[PDB]
């Protein structure tokens, strides 16, 4: 998994070496920006319900469409809203598990892998998800570099989904 | 691979939950220590030429057969190879002090180790020997008192015996 210490070491590893004051550095980087990345991580974990809650119904007031459309891929029945929330809270979860590894590693594993695939497949339109993720980014409440650290991994996940 | 960190994440993923108070406060006290981890990385590193070379005399001269003609680390080839197993095995070991967790140690190290070894005819019980005293003399300048700002290093220091006793044992 991706992380400012995997990677360290893999630099080391592939360069057959031990690991120098180059790779040092770049984990008490890693250890220093904890300290806002943690805050961030368990803020939106602290208020992970309000911000999926929120950021579903932002996504059916941006696109009303999917709240009354035909079709399983669609927000129109309660299984749907189900998988849409469902949706919404793995987007969230893996920005706190981003933010708790100091790295993209795990949103890049368990969710980018694949993602352009499954949107495809299924019929799920990545404009829903990045406008949840816009809502998610307005209204964490966080402040300062913990607010920094919460919208690089936000904005990150948009990106992927662009 | 995967560090301390990584770890949690995994194992939290695979139950779908977000991460409990508890694990925040365990890997917040992770990074609050990480100071001694980063020191004992340099440490052991800066001295990871005289740690194998000292370890690998010790070595030979308790265990004499290896180096008598037909032994196994007879020849300049196979003793040379030897000297790289030691080094090889000591750099993955700070790779998992440096991560917090054997992952990098076991998947690209240990594993299969055992095997090779006995493909080869290279007596794993001597390697074991050899990387126990390499973990003695890491931890001893790891938790060196002189030279840096005191306090106290013993988890860390049973942590990363921990490892070199993982590597011992996969050879052994
Ligand atoms: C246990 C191994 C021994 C010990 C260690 C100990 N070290 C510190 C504190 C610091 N360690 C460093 C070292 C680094 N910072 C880096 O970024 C890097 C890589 C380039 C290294 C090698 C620093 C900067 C500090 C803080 C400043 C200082 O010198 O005090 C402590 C204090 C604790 C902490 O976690 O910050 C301790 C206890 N002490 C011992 O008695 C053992 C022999
Ligand atoms: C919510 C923004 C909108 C929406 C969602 C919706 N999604 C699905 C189904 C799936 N969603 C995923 C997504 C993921 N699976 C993962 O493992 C991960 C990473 C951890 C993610 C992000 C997948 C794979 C599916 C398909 C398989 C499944 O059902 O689990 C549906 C159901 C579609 C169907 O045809 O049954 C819906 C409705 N729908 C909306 O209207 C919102 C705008
Ligand atoms: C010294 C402690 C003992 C010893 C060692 C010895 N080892 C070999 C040969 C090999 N060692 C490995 C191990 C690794 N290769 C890797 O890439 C990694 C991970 C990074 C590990 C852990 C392998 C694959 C070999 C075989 C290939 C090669 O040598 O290039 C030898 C050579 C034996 C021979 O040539 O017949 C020796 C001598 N020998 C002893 O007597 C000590 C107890």
């Amino acid at each position: 998994m991706k992380t400012p210490i995997t990677e360290a070491i893999a630099a080391a590893d592939t360069q057959g070496r031990f690991l120098s004051n180059t790779e040092l550095q770049a984990v008490d980087g890693r250890f220093k920006r904890a300290v806002a990345s943690m805050e961030a991580a368990r803020a939106l974990t602290n208020n992970a319900q309000s911000l999926i809650d929120g950021a579903a119904q932002a996504v059916y007031q941006k696109f009303p469409y999917t709240t009354t459309m035909q079709g399983s891929q669609y927000a129109s029945t309660p299984e749907g809203k189900a998988k849409c929330a469902r949706d919404i809270g793995y987007y969230l979860r893996m920005i706190t598990y981003c933010l708790v590894a100091g790295g993209t590693g795990p949103m890049d594993e368990y969710l980018i892998a694949g993602l352009s695939e499954i949107n495809s497949t299924f019929d799920l339109s990545p404009s829903w998800y990045i406008e949840a993720l816009k809502y998610i980014k307005a209204n964490h409440g966080l402040t300062g570099q913990a607010a920094v650290e919460a919208n690089a991994y936000i904005d990150y996940a948009i990106n992927a989904l662009s | 691979m995967l560090d301390a960190f990584a770890k949690v994440v995994a194992q939290a993923d695979a139950r779908g939950e977000f991460l409990t108070n508890a694990q925040f406060d365990a890997l917040s006290n992770l990074v609050k220590e990480g100071n001694k981890r980063l020191d004992a990385v340099n440490r052991i590193t800066s001295n990871a030429s005289t740690i194998v070379a000292n370890a690998a005399r010790a070595l030979f001269a308790e265990q004499p057969q290896l180096i008598q003609p037909g032994g196994n680390a007879y020849t300049n080839r196979r003793m040379a190879a030897c000297l790289r197993d030691m080094e090889i095995i000591l750099r993955y070991v700070t790779y998992a002090i440096l991560a917090g967790d054997s992952s990098v140690l076991d998947d690209r190290c240990l594993n299969g180790l055992r095997e090779t070894y006995q493909a080869l005819g290279t007596p794993g019980s001597s390697v074991a020997v050899a990387i126990q005293k390499m973990k003695d003399a890491a931890i001893a300048i790891a938790n060196d008192p002189n030279g840096i700002t005191p306090g106290d290093c013993s988890a860390l220091m049973s942590e990363i015996a921990g490892y070199f006793d993982r590597a011992a044992a996969a050879v052994a």
